[PDB]
């Protein structure tokens, strides 16, 4: 909650999670860790328009928003960029520090982290502190480098 | 003949078990079963050697098939007379809702267009309905899911559906039974059958 992480669909969200790492409850499946003294939890983005109102004072604590994408999907990242802007768009997140973790670098054929830069739209957010990192969520490579910049982002 | 059709009929079950679209497949191909939405939440609602996970599954697919299966299935549901809640607790025994927020939005909203039919005049529109009803599953989840930290007080609750009624707030009273209701008892874990 103090870092939430978001994605599409198959981005890597749960995968990572599983990095940083029961009685049944009827409800949304909730996916949560503290790493390093610090709540992360991911927030299914899944819903329609209207239900965002209701998500408000959840995000009154939340620093810092892990954005994952998968790098190796050039049919969804525009879709993936309208998400990730509309999380940046929600007035209680406005001064939260952004992490991109550019995933699925080890697929061959991966869009690399400079063309999901480009096609995410970082470059125009020029009042946000920002990071992209590259990642294999399955191997761990990058990302305890990102959530090392992270950390030390918010002090 | 008669031993022979339950055969096929309880292997279909078992097939819905594992894999709804396979099982329903099965009883479509073999005679058992009529291939519309209708007959299909027909055999779905309350249907026995059916896995509640797999009822809630089947529901929660986006194929055209499937979300008109599931409104059939809602339209089976009798909402007469009762509270958004105690309505939730009818509805959501007869399968085991999924936890992908995408699913569950598209089954409040559908369960919220029958709410409403069955009660008029309870709500100005059916979005204020399905909002507060997401927003009840909101809830549960948040007091009853362990892994959430801390919880809503009723306060927070209320004032997270200000302006659901098109623009206005509901009543504070309205609010603050939905909340103690399910605040002392959990939507319930389905069992089949
Ligand atoms: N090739 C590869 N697969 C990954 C990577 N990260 C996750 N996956 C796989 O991608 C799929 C979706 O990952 P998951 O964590 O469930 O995605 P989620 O929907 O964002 O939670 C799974 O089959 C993962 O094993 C990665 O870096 N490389
Ligand atoms: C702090 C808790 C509160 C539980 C209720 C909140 C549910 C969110 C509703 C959002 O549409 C998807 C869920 C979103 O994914 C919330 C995850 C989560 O851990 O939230
Ligand atoms: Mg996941």
């Amino acid at each position: 909650m103090r870092i939430l992480m978001v994605g599409l669909d198959a981005a890597g969200k749960t995968t990572i999670l599983y990095k940083l790492k029961t009685i049944p409850t009827i409800g949304f499946n909730v996916e949560t860790v503290e790493y390093k003294n610090i709540s992360f939890t991911v927030w299914d983005v899944g819903g329609q328009d209207k239900i965002r109102p209701l998500w408000r004072h959840y995000f009154q604590n939340t620093q810092g928003l892990i954005f994952v994408v998968d790098s190796n999907d050039r049919e969804r990242v525009n879709e993936a960029r309208e998400e990730l802007m509309r999380m940046l768009a929600e007035d209680e997140l406005r001064d939260a520090v952004l992490l991109v973790f550019a995933n699925k670098q080890d697929l061959p054929n991966a869009m690399n982290a400079a063309e999901i830069t480009d096609k995410l739209g970082l470059h125009s957010l020029r009042h946000r502190n920002w990071y992209i990192q590259a990642t294999c969520a399955t191997s761990g490579d990058g990302l305890y480098e990102g959530l090392d910049w992270l950390s030390n982002q918010l002090r | 003949k008669t031993l022979q059709r339950n055969r096929k009929m309880a292997m279909g079950r078992k097939k819905f078990n594992m894999d709804p679209k396979k099982g329903i497949q099965f009883l479509v191909e073999n005679e058992l079963l009529q291939n519309t939405p209708e007959e299909i939440a027909r055999f779905l609602y309350k249907g026995e050697g059916l896995n509640k996970t797999a009822i809630g599954d089947y529901l929660g697919e986006r194929e055209e098939l499937n979300l008109a299966v599931l409104h059939a299935f809602v339209d089976l549901h009798e909402f007469t007379d009762l509270n958004l809640v105690q309505a939730l607790r009818q509805f959501l025994w007869s399968f085991r809702l999924p936890g992908e927020a995408q699913k569950i939005d598209r089954m409040m909203e559908a369960f919220a267009q029958r709410y409403c039919l069955c009660n008029p005049g309870v709500f100005q529109s059916t979005d204020t309905c399905y909002v507060l009803s997401y927003s009840v599953i909101m809830l549960n989840t948040d007091l009853h899911n362990p892994n959430v930290r801390d919880k809503m007080g009723l306060e927070r609750f209320v004032a997270m559906n200000r302006g659901i009624n098109e623009g206005g707030d509901l009543p504070e009273e309205l609010l603050r039974n939905l909340y103690d209701s399910i605040r002392n008892e959990p939507f319930k874990i389905p069992e089949d059958d």
